[PDB]
Protein backbone atom coordinates (compact mmCIF):
# COMPACT_ATOMS: atom_id res chain seq x y z
CA UNK A 1 0.00 0.00 0.00
CA UNK A 2 1.53 3.65 0.79
CA UNK A 3 2.31 5.81 3.12
CA UNK A 4 -0.47 8.34 5.28
CA UNK A 5 -0.18 11.76 5.37
CA UNK A 6 0.74 11.37 8.67
CA UNK A 7 3.93 9.50 8.14
CA UNK A 8 4.33 11.85 5.69
CA UNK A 9 4.51 14.82 7.68
CA UNK A 10 6.92 13.18 9.93
CA UNK A 11 9.09 12.49 7.34
CA UNK A 12 9.40 16.12 6.28
CA UNK A 13 9.80 17.26 9.96
CA UNK A 14 12.96 14.87 10.20
CA UNK A 15 14.73 15.65 7.21
CA UNK A 16 14.48 19.44 7.46
CA UNK A 17 15.46 19.02 11.28
CA UNK A 18 18.10 17.18 9.65
CA UNK A 19 19.07 20.03 7.19
CA UNK A 20 18.88 22.91 9.72
CA UNK A 21 21.28 21.27 11.77
CA UNK A 22 24.02 19.46 9.83
CA UNK A 23 26.23 21.45 7.21
CA UNK A 24 27.22 19.80 4.56
CA UNK A 25 29.76 22.86 4.36
CA UNK A 26 31.54 22.30 7.37
CA UNK A 27 32.91 25.46 8.11
CA UNK A 28 32.05 25.89 11.49
CA UNK A 29 34.97 23.85 11.75
CA UNK A 30 37.39 26.53 11.14
CA UNK A 31 36.05 27.76 14.35
CA UNK A 32 37.35 24.95 16.72
CA UNK A 33 40.91 24.89 18.59
CA UNK A 34 42.65 23.28 15.57
CA UNK A 35 43.92 20.13 15.16
CA UNK A 36 47.29 18.93 15.71
CA UNK A 37 49.40 15.79 14.65
CA UNK A 38 46.73 14.19 23.14
CA UNK A 39 47.51 16.23 20.62
CA UNK A 40 43.79 15.59 18.80
CA UNK A 41 41.63 16.15 22.07
CA UNK A 42 40.92 19.59 22.04
CA UNK A 43 40.04 19.65 18.59
CA UNK A 44 37.79 16.60 18.69
CA UNK A 45 36.44 17.80 22.15
CA UNK A 46 35.48 21.13 20.39
CA UNK A 47 33.60 18.82 17.51
CA UNK A 48 31.72 16.46 20.04
CA UNK A 49 30.91 19.42 21.88
CA UNK A 50 29.68 21.39 18.53
CA UNK A 51 27.58 18.50 17.34
CA UNK A 52 25.76 17.79 20.90
CA UNK A 53 24.17 21.17 20.28
CA UNK A 54 23.37 19.86 16.95
CA UNK A 55 22.11 16.81 18.25
CA UNK A 56 20.21 19.15 20.63
CA UNK A 57 18.46 21.14 17.66
CA UNK A 58 17.40 17.89 15.59
CA UNK A 59 16.05 16.15 18.80
CA UNK A 60 14.05 19.98 19.02
CA UNK A 61 12.29 19.34 15.82
CA UNK A 62 11.19 15.51 15.95
CA UNK A 63 7.37 15.63 16.53
CA UNK A 64 6.55 15.12 20.42
CA UNK A 65 10.06 15.11 21.57
CA UNK A 66 9.15 18.85 23.17
CA UNK A 67 6.15 17.57 24.58
CA UNK A 68 8.05 15.45 27.08
CA UNK A 69 9.14 16.37 30.62
CA UNK A 70 12.28 17.91 30.50
CA UNK A 71 13.62 15.34 32.86
CA UNK A 72 12.87 12.47 30.26
CA UNK A 73 14.39 14.98 27.28
CA UNK A 74 17.73 15.07 29.35
CA UNK A 75 17.84 11.65 30.18
CA UNK A 76 17.21 11.08 26.34
CA UNK A 77 20.11 13.24 25.05
CA UNK A 78 22.54 12.20 27.68
CA UNK A 79 22.27 8.27 26.71
CA UNK A 80 22.14 8.88 23.29
CA UNK A 81 24.06 11.78 22.32
CA UNK A 82 27.19 9.81 20.83
CA UNK A 83 25.09 7.09 19.55
CA UNK A 84 23.06 9.93 17.51
CA UNK A 85 27.21 11.51 16.53
CA UNK A 86 28.35 8.43 15.79
CA UNK A 87 25.34 7.98 13.17
CA UNK A 88 25.11 11.55 11.91
CA UNK A 89 28.97 11.48 10.94
CA UNK A 90 28.24 8.36 8.62
CA UNK A 91 27.28 11.67 6.23
CA UNK A 92 31.36 12.37 6.34
CA UNK A 93 32.65 9.15 6.79
CA UNK A 94 33.91 8.13 3.48
CA UNK A 95 35.11 4.31 2.40
CA UNK A 96 37.56 5.51 -0.31
CA UNK A 97 39.85 7.20 2.32
CA UNK A 98 38.10 5.07 5.42
CA UNK A 99 37.99 8.14 7.19
CA UNK A 100 35.64 11.57 8.14
CA UNK A 101 36.26 13.80 4.89
CA UNK A 102 34.97 17.12 6.74
CA UNK A 103 36.95 19.98 5.07
CA UNK A 104 40.53 19.77 3.50
CA UNK A 105 43.35 17.58 5.00
CA UNK A 106 43.13 19.68 8.15
CA UNK A 107 39.78 18.14 9.00
CA UNK A 108 39.93 14.75 7.80
CA UNK A 109 40.02 11.76 10.50
CA UNK A 110 41.51 8.62 10.61
CA UNK A 111 41.96 6.25 12.85
CA UNK A 112 45.67 7.51 14.25
CA UNK A 113 44.05 11.13 14.70
CA UNK A 114 41.21 9.78 17.13
CA UNK A 115 43.93 8.05 18.77
CA UNK A 116 45.64 11.19 19.94
CA UNK A 117 42.68 11.73 21.39
CA UNK A 118 42.42 9.46 24.03
CA UNK A 119 41.49 6.50 22.80
CA UNK A 120 42.09 2.84 21.94
CA UNK A 121 41.33 0.76 18.94
CA UNK A 122 39.78 -1.48 21.04
CA UNK A 123 37.11 1.77 20.32
CA UNK A 124 38.19 2.88 17.56
CA UNK A 125 37.96 -0.57 15.44
CA UNK A 126 34.43 -1.41 16.02
CA UNK A 127 33.67 2.12 15.20
CA UNK A 128 35.20 2.26 11.40
CA UNK A 129 34.00 -0.83 11.23
CA UNK A 130 30.30 0.41 11.89
CA UNK A 131 31.01 2.94 9.68
CA UNK A 132 31.76 0.80 6.63
CA UNK A 133 29.01 -1.36 7.29
CA UNK A 134 26.43 1.44 7.71
CA UNK A 135 27.58 3.22 4.33
CA UNK A 136 27.01 -0.05 2.65
CA UNK A 137 23.82 0.05 3.41
CA UNK A 138 23.51 2.89 1.30
CA UNK A 139 20.41 4.95 3.18
CA UNK A 140 18.08 6.91 2.08
CA UNK A 141 18.30 10.38 3.64
CA UNK A 142 14.38 9.40 4.91
CA UNK A 143 15.78 6.18 6.29
CA UNK A 144 18.73 8.46 8.18
CA UNK A 145 17.32 10.63 9.77
CA UNK A 146 14.19 8.07 10.75
CA UNK A 147 17.14 5.80 12.54
CA UNK A 148 18.43 8.80 14.25
CA UNK A 149 15.12 9.83 15.47
CA UNK A 150 14.59 5.95 16.65
CA UNK A 151 17.54 5.16 18.16
CA UNK A 152 17.18 9.02 20.30
CA UNK A 153 13.41 8.09 21.21
CA UNK A 154 14.48 4.79 22.60
CA UNK A 155 12.75 4.10 26.14
CA UNK A 156 15.71 1.93 27.02
CA UNK A 157 17.87 4.67 28.73
CA UNK A 158 18.74 4.66 32.36
CA UNK A 159 17.20 7.93 33.92
CA UNK A 160 13.39 8.13 31.65
CA UNK A 161 10.65 8.14 33.58
CA UNK A 162 7.44 8.01 31.05
CA UNK A 163 8.37 4.54 29.32
CA UNK A 164 4.80 4.36 27.80
CA UNK A 165 5.16 7.54 26.47
CA UNK A 166 8.47 7.48 24.66
CA UNK A 167 8.33 3.68 23.39
CA UNK A 168 4.90 5.08 21.50
CA UNK A 169 6.36 7.87 19.89
CA UNK A 170 9.32 5.52 19.04
CA UNK A 171 6.74 2.26 17.98
CA UNK A 172 5.18 4.90 15.57
CA UNK A 173 8.82 6.22 14.29
CA UNK A 174 9.39 2.52 13.29
CA UNK A 175 6.13 1.83 11.39
CA UNK A 176 7.04 5.06 9.38
CA UNK A 177 10.29 3.99 8.79
CA UNK A 178 9.24 0.01 8.25
CA UNK A 179 6.89 1.25 5.61
CA UNK A 180 8.48 3.88 3.86
CA UNK A 181 11.54 0.56 3.37
CA UNK A 182 8.71 -1.44 1.72
CA UNK A 183 7.10 1.16 -0.20
CA UNK A 184 10.08 3.89 -1.81
CA UNK A 185 13.11 1.65 -1.15
CA UNK A 186 13.93 -1.02 -4.44
CA UNK A 187 15.21 -4.70 -2.50
CA UNK A 188 15.03 -3.13 1.23
CA UNK A 189 12.72 -6.79 2.10
CA UNK A 190 15.61 -6.96 4.78
CA UNK A 191 16.90 -3.64 5.14
CA UNK A 192 15.15 -2.82 8.12
CA UNK A 193 15.87 -5.61 10.17
CA UNK A 194 19.86 -4.66 9.56
CA UNK A 195 18.94 -1.28 10.31
CA UNK A 196 17.22 -1.93 13.82
CA UNK A 197 20.43 -4.11 14.51
CA UNK A 198 22.89 -1.28 13.39
CA UNK A 199 20.93 -0.02 16.75
CA UNK A 200 22.28 -2.90 18.61
CA UNK A 201 26.14 -2.26 17.20
CA UNK A 202 25.74 1.89 18.80
CA UNK A 203 24.79 0.05 22.34
CA UNK A 204 28.14 -1.47 22.29
CA UNK A 205 30.07 1.67 20.70
CA UNK A 206 28.56 3.07 23.07
CA UNK A 207 29.44 1.56 26.38
CA UNK A 208 33.21 1.32 25.82
CA UNK A 209 33.42 5.07 24.58
CA UNK A 210 31.68 5.58 28.24
CA UNK A 211 34.01 3.44 29.50
CA UNK A 212 37.16 5.53 28.04
CA UNK A 213 35.45 8.56 28.45
CA UNK A 214 35.60 7.91 31.93
CA UNK A 215 39.54 7.55 32.48
CA UNK A 216 40.49 10.55 30.87
CA UNK A 217 37.70 12.48 32.25
CA UNK A 218 39.20 11.24 35.63
CA UNK A 219 42.01 12.58 34.81
CA UNK A 220 42.25 16.84 35.92
CA UNK A 221 45.14 17.44 32.66
CA UNK A 222 43.08 15.86 30.20
CA UNK A 223 38.97 16.29 31.03
CA UNK A 224 40.59 20.15 31.31
CA UNK A 225 40.70 19.89 27.72
CA UNK A 226 37.28 19.03 27.22
CA UNK A 227 33.94 21.76 26.77
CA UNK A 228 31.31 22.32 29.68
CA UNK A 229 29.03 21.19 27.40
CA UNK A 230 30.86 17.69 27.20
CA UNK A 231 31.26 17.44 30.93
CA UNK A 232 27.89 18.04 31.52
CA UNK A 233 26.37 15.80 28.95
CA UNK A 234 28.97 12.56 29.03
CA UNK A 235 29.37 13.66 32.59
CA UNK A 236 27.72 10.99 35.66
CA UNK A 237 26.02 14.36 37.23
CA UNK A 238 22.23 13.09 37.15
CA UNK B 1 21.68 20.14 37.82
CA UNK B 2 22.11 20.36 33.55
CA UNK B 3 22.31 24.08 33.41
CA UNK B 4 23.55 24.15 29.69
CA UNK B 5 21.11 21.57 28.97
CA UNK B 6 18.31 23.33 30.06
CA UNK B 7 19.24 26.40 28.35
CA UNK B 8 19.52 24.82 24.86
CA UNK B 9 16.46 23.18 25.39
CA UNK B 10 14.45 26.26 25.81
CA UNK B 11 13.71 27.81 23.69
CA UNK C 1 73.86 49.81 50.36
CA UNK C 2 73.87 47.01 48.79
CA UNK C 3 71.11 43.73 48.21
CA UNK C 4 72.13 40.65 50.59
CA UNK C 5 73.18 37.37 48.61
CA UNK C 6 69.11 35.94 49.92
CA UNK C 7 67.74 38.70 47.86
CA UNK C 8 69.45 38.20 44.59
CA UNK C 9 68.48 34.59 44.52
CA UNK C 10 64.95 35.73 45.51
CA UNK C 11 65.30 37.74 42.52
CA UNK C 12 66.79 35.25 40.06
CA UNK C 13 64.20 32.29 40.81
CA UNK C 14 61.53 34.88 40.25
CA UNK C 15 62.65 36.27 36.87
CA UNK C 16 63.65 32.99 35.40
CA UNK C 17 60.38 31.76 36.65
CA UNK C 18 58.84 34.58 34.38
CA UNK C 19 61.05 33.40 31.62
CA UNK C 20 59.93 30.06 31.77
CA UNK C 21 56.40 30.68 32.12
CA UNK C 22 56.20 33.92 29.49
CA UNK C 23 56.54 33.25 25.77
CA UNK C 24 57.46 36.45 24.00
CA UNK C 25 57.14 34.48 20.90
CA UNK C 26 52.82 34.14 21.75
CA UNK C 27 53.33 31.33 19.48
CA UNK C 28 50.92 28.72 21.10
CA UNK C 29 48.20 31.63 20.39
CA UNK C 30 47.54 29.68 17.15
CA UNK C 31 45.65 26.86 19.36
CA UNK C 32 43.56 29.03 21.00
CA UNK C 33 39.70 29.35 19.30
CA UNK C 34 40.60 31.65 16.70
CA UNK C 35 39.25 35.43 17.25
CA UNK C 36 36.26 36.83 15.57
CA UNK C 37 35.18 40.20 14.93
CA UNK C 38 29.60 37.81 21.73
CA UNK C 39 32.40 36.45 18.98
CA UNK C 40 35.70 37.41 20.91
CA UNK C 41 34.28 34.91 23.94
CA UNK C 42 35.89 31.93 23.05
CA UNK C 43 39.23 33.03 21.78
CA UNK C 44 39.60 35.58 25.06
CA UNK C 45 37.95 32.89 27.48
CA UNK C 46 41.39 30.36 25.98
CA UNK C 47 43.94 33.22 25.98
CA UNK C 48 42.85 33.78 29.93
CA UNK C 49 42.59 29.36 30.37
CA UNK C 50 46.64 29.35 29.09
CA UNK C 51 47.55 32.51 31.09
CA UNK C 52 45.73 30.91 34.41
CA UNK C 53 48.19 27.91 33.67
CA UNK C 54 51.11 30.02 33.37
CA UNK C 55 50.36 31.69 36.14
CA UNK C 56 50.23 28.69 37.94
CA UNK C 57 53.29 27.68 37.08
CA UNK C 58 55.15 30.96 37.66
CA UNK C 59 53.46 30.97 41.61
CA UNK C 60 55.27 27.37 41.38
CA UNK C 61 59.05 28.99 41.08
CA UNK C 62 58.05 31.37 44.24
CA UNK C 63 60.15 30.34 46.56
CA UNK C 64 58.32 29.42 49.67
CA UNK C 65 54.60 29.30 47.65
CA UNK C 66 55.34 25.68 47.51
CA UNK C 67 55.75 24.95 51.44
CA UNK C 68 52.61 26.89 51.93
CA UNK C 69 49.03 24.11 52.27
CA UNK C 70 47.53 23.05 49.30
CA UNK C 71 44.60 25.11 50.43
CA UNK C 72 46.28 28.56 50.69
CA UNK C 73 47.53 27.99 47.22
CA UNK C 74 44.12 27.42 45.82
CA UNK C 75 43.05 30.17 47.56
CA UNK C 76 45.64 32.53 46.90
CA UNK C 77 45.32 31.78 43.16
CA UNK C 78 41.91 31.95 43.12
CA UNK C 79 41.48 35.42 44.48
CA UNK C 80 44.71 36.92 42.72
CA UNK C 81 44.77 34.93 39.42
CA UNK C 82 42.90 38.43 37.32
CA UNK C 83 45.48 40.76 38.78
CA UNK C 84 48.57 38.32 37.72
CA UNK C 85 46.62 38.02 34.22
CA UNK C 86 46.09 41.76 34.08
CA UNK C 87 49.43 42.29 35.34
CA UNK C 88 51.59 40.40 33.48
CA UNK C 89 50.00 40.83 30.04
CA UNK C 90 51.37 44.14 30.61
CA UNK C 91 54.20 43.00 28.26
CA UNK C 92 52.40 42.71 25.44
CA UNK C 93 50.32 46.16 26.15
CA UNK C 94 51.79 48.54 23.72
CA UNK C 95 51.27 52.62 24.27
CA UNK C 96 51.56 53.29 20.54
CA UNK C 97 48.74 51.10 19.60
CA UNK C 98 46.78 51.39 23.12
CA UNK C 99 46.08 47.50 22.78
CA UNK C 100 47.79 44.62 23.35
CA UNK C 101 50.07 43.24 20.45
CA UNK C 102 50.94 39.55 20.56
CA UNK C 103 50.63 38.10 17.20
CA UNK C 104 49.83 39.83 13.93
CA UNK C 105 46.45 41.67 13.30
CA UNK C 106 44.59 38.65 14.47
CA UNK C 107 46.46 38.82 17.97
CA UNK C 108 45.94 42.58 18.46
CA UNK C 109 43.36 42.73 21.01
CA UNK C 110 42.01 46.57 21.70
CA UNK C 111 39.04 47.75 23.82
CA UNK C 112 36.33 46.98 20.74
CA UNK C 113 37.69 43.48 20.59
CA UNK C 114 37.44 42.60 24.45
CA UNK C 115 33.69 44.66 24.22
CA UNK C 116 32.81 41.63 22.13
CA UNK C 117 33.83 38.96 24.84
CA UNK C 118 30.84 40.57 26.90
CA UNK C 119 32.88 43.04 29.20
CA UNK C 120 31.73 46.90 29.29
CA UNK C 121 33.68 49.89 29.33
CA UNK C 122 33.31 50.38 33.10
CA UNK C 123 35.97 47.63 33.35
CA UNK C 124 37.47 48.60 30.14
CA UNK C 125 38.47 52.00 30.64
CA UNK C 126 40.35 51.63 34.19
CA UNK C 127 41.97 48.89 32.69
CA UNK C 128 43.48 50.49 29.58
CA UNK C 129 44.24 53.33 31.81
CA UNK C 130 46.14 50.80 34.36
CA UNK C 131 48.11 49.36 31.77
CA UNK C 132 49.12 52.91 30.18
CA UNK C 133 50.04 54.18 34.20
CA UNK C 134 52.19 50.63 34.40
CA UNK C 135 53.89 51.07 31.36
CA UNK C 136 54.79 54.69 31.79
CA UNK C 137 56.13 53.74 34.97
CA UNK C 138 59.02 51.63 32.92
CA UNK C 139 59.61 48.89 35.32
CA UNK C 140 62.66 46.73 35.44
CA UNK C 141 61.97 43.38 34.82
CA UNK C 142 63.02 42.39 38.23
CA UNK C 143 60.96 45.02 39.37
CA UNK C 144 58.19 43.58 37.19
CA UNK C 145 58.17 39.71 38.25
CA UNK C 146 58.82 40.79 42.23
CA UNK C 147 55.25 43.02 41.88
CA UNK C 148 53.28 39.86 40.27
CA UNK C 149 54.66 37.49 43.45
CA UNK C 150 53.79 40.13 45.87
CA UNK C 151 50.32 40.63 44.12
CA UNK C 152 49.88 36.85 44.60
CA UNK C 153 51.21 36.36 47.73
CA UNK C 154 48.84 38.75 49.70
CA UNK C 155 47.13 37.81 53.14
CA UNK C 156 43.97 40.07 52.54
CA UNK C 157 42.58 37.76 49.99
CA UNK C 158 39.25 35.81 50.74
CA UNK C 159 40.17 31.64 52.06
CA UNK C 160 43.72 32.00 53.35
CA UNK C 161 44.61 30.47 56.28
CA UNK C 162 47.92 31.11 57.46
CA UNK C 163 48.09 34.59 57.23
CA UNK C 164 51.07 35.03 59.23
CA UNK C 165 53.07 33.18 56.83
CA UNK C 166 51.79 34.53 54.05
CA UNK C 167 52.51 38.22 55.36
CA UNK C 168 55.83 37.24 55.99
CA UNK C 169 57.00 36.26 52.59
CA UNK C 170 54.66 38.86 51.43
CA UNK C 171 57.11 41.31 53.57
CA UNK C 172 60.37 39.65 52.45
CA UNK C 173 59.73 40.81 48.68
CA UNK C 174 58.67 43.73 49.77
CA UNK C 175 62.29 44.65 51.16
CA UNK C 176 63.25 42.80 47.80
CA UNK C 177 61.62 45.26 46.05
CA UNK C 178 62.37 48.66 47.80
CA UNK C 179 65.98 47.69 48.10
CA UNK C 180 66.48 47.04 44.41
CA UNK C 181 64.82 49.77 43.59
CA UNK C 182 66.69 52.51 45.69
CA UNK C 183 69.94 50.68 44.85
CA UNK C 184 70.10 49.55 40.67
CA UNK C 185 66.99 52.00 39.76
CA UNK C 186 67.91 55.47 39.00
CA UNK C 187 65.41 58.32 39.98
CA UNK C 188 62.94 55.75 41.86
CA UNK C 189 62.55 57.69 44.79
CA UNK C 190 59.33 57.55 44.55
CA UNK C 191 58.57 54.47 42.19
CA UNK C 192 57.96 51.83 45.29
CA UNK C 193 55.29 54.08 46.17
CA UNK C 194 53.79 54.13 42.75
CA UNK C 195 53.63 50.13 42.44
CA UNK C 196 51.92 49.69 45.78
CA UNK C 197 49.33 52.24 44.33
CA UNK C 198 48.91 49.94 40.98
CA UNK C 199 48.10 46.99 43.48
CA UNK C 200 45.35 48.99 44.91
CA UNK C 201 44.38 49.55 41.14
CA UNK C 202 44.51 45.75 40.07
CA UNK C 203 42.06 45.29 43.60
CA UNK C 204 39.26 47.65 42.05
CA UNK C 205 39.91 46.08 38.81
CA UNK C 206 39.28 42.46 40.08
CA UNK C 207 35.81 43.72 41.52
CA UNK C 208 34.25 45.12 38.60
CA UNK C 209 35.73 41.99 36.58
CA UNK C 210 34.63 39.83 39.13
CA UNK C 211 30.85 41.23 39.00
CA UNK C 212 30.60 41.14 35.20
CA UNK C 213 32.53 37.57 35.27
CA UNK C 214 29.32 36.84 37.28
CA UNK C 215 27.07 37.81 34.94
CA UNK C 216 28.02 36.43 32.04
CA UNK C 217 28.48 33.08 33.65
CA UNK C 218 25.52 33.24 34.84
CA UNK C 219 24.53 33.02 31.60
CA UNK C 220 24.32 29.28 30.18
CA UNK C 221 24.61 30.24 26.70
CA UNK C 222 27.94 32.35 27.47
CA UNK C 223 29.47 30.38 30.15
CA UNK C 224 29.34 27.37 27.76
CA UNK C 225 32.15 29.11 25.56
CA UNK C 226 34.12 29.22 28.85
CA UNK C 227 37.05 26.38 30.00
CA UNK C 228 36.92 24.23 32.54
CA UNK C 229 39.97 25.90 34.41
CA UNK C 230 38.39 29.48 33.76
CA UNK C 231 35.13 28.07 35.75
CA UNK C 232 37.02 26.68 38.63
CA UNK C 233 39.03 29.26 38.84
CA UNK C 234 36.95 32.29 38.73
CA UNK C 235 33.61 30.27 40.34
CA UNK C 236 32.70 30.57 43.70
CA UNK C 237 32.93 26.81 44.14
CA UNK C 238 35.40 27.21 47.36
CA UNK D 1 36.88 20.48 45.02
CA UNK D 2 39.01 22.29 42.21
CA UNK D 3 39.85 19.40 40.92
CA UNK D 4 42.15 21.19 38.04
CA UNK D 5 43.97 23.51 40.22
CA UNK D 6 45.14 20.93 42.62
CA UNK D 7 46.42 18.66 39.63
CA UNK D 8 48.41 21.91 38.22
CA UNK D 9 49.76 22.19 41.30
CA UNK D 10 51.32 18.46 41.71
CA UNK D 11 53.67 18.39 40.66
C1 LIG E 1 30.88 14.59 15.02
C2 LIG E 1 30.76 14.50 13.71
C3 LIG E 1 31.83 14.07 12.81
C4 LIG E 1 32.69 13.08 13.18
C5 LIG E 1 32.69 12.30 14.37
C6 LIG E 1 33.62 11.39 14.69
C7 LIG E 1 34.78 11.08 13.78
C8 LIG E 1 36.12 11.31 14.48
C9 LIG E 1 36.13 10.62 15.84
C10 LIG E 1 34.94 11.04 16.71
C11 LIG E 1 34.93 12.57 16.88
C12 LIG E 1 34.71 10.29 18.04
C13 LIG E 1 35.76 10.32 19.16
C14 LIG E 1 35.55 9.19 20.17
C15 LIG E 1 35.82 11.68 19.86
C16 LIG E 1 37.25 12.11 20.18
C17 LIG E 1 37.22 12.51 21.65
C18 LIG E 1 35.74 12.70 21.96
C19 LIG E 1 35.34 12.51 23.42
C20 LIG E 1 33.85 12.73 23.58
C21 LIG E 1 36.13 13.46 24.30
O1 LIG E 1 35.62 11.16 23.83
O2 LIG E 1 35.12 11.70 21.13
C22 LIG E 1 33.30 10.74 18.45
C23 LIG E 1 32.54 10.76 17.08
C24 LIG E 1 33.63 10.61 15.99
C25 LIG E 1 31.97 14.84 11.52
C26 LIG E 1 30.65 15.26 10.90
O3 LIG E 1 29.98 14.12 10.34
C27 LIG E 1 29.76 15.93 11.93
C28 LIG E 1 29.48 14.91 13.02
O4 LIG E 1 28.59 15.45 14.00
C1 LIG F 1 46.42 37.25 29.15
C2 LIG F 1 47.44 37.88 28.60
C3 LIG F 1 47.33 38.87 27.54
C4 LIG F 1 46.30 39.76 27.52
C5 LIG F 1 45.25 39.92 28.47
C6 LIG F 1 44.23 40.78 28.34
C7 LIG F 1 44.10 41.68 27.15
C8 LIG F 1 42.78 41.47 26.42
C9 LIG F 1 41.62 41.48 27.41
C10 LIG F 1 41.82 40.48 28.55
C11 LIG F 1 42.03 39.07 27.98
C12 LIG F 1 40.82 40.51 29.72
C13 LIG F 1 39.32 40.22 29.51
C14 LIG F 1 38.47 40.73 30.68
C15 LIG F 1 39.06 38.74 29.23
C16 LIG F 1 38.01 38.53 28.15
C17 LIG F 1 37.02 37.53 28.75
C18 LIG F 1 37.77 36.92 29.92
C19 LIG F 1 36.91 36.37 31.05
C20 LIG F 1 37.78 35.78 32.14
C21 LIG F 1 35.95 35.31 30.51
O1 LIG F 1 36.13 37.43 31.64
O2 LIG F 1 38.57 38.02 30.39
C22 LIG F 1 41.51 39.64 30.79
C23 LIG F 1 43.01 40.05 30.63
C24 LIG F 1 43.09 40.89 29.33
C25 LIG F 1 48.36 38.78 26.44
C26 LIG F 1 49.75 38.41 26.92
O3 LIG F 1 50.35 39.50 27.63
C27 LIG F 1 49.70 37.18 27.81
C28 LIG F 1 48.85 37.54 29.02
O4 LIG F 1 48.81 36.44 29.95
Amino acid sequence: HMLSDEQMQIINSLVEAHHKTYDDSYSDFVRFRPPVRLSMLPHLADLVSYSIQKVIGFAKMIPGFRDLTAEDQIALLKSSAIEIIMLRSNQSFSLEDMSWSCGGPDFKYCINDVTKAGHTLELLEPLVKFQVGLKKLKLHEEEHVLLMAICLLSPDRPGVQDHVRIEALQDRLCDVLQAYIRIQHPGGRLLYAKMIQKLADLRSLNEEHSKQYRSLSFQPEHSMQLTPLVLEVFGSEV
Amino acid sequence: RHKILHRLLQE
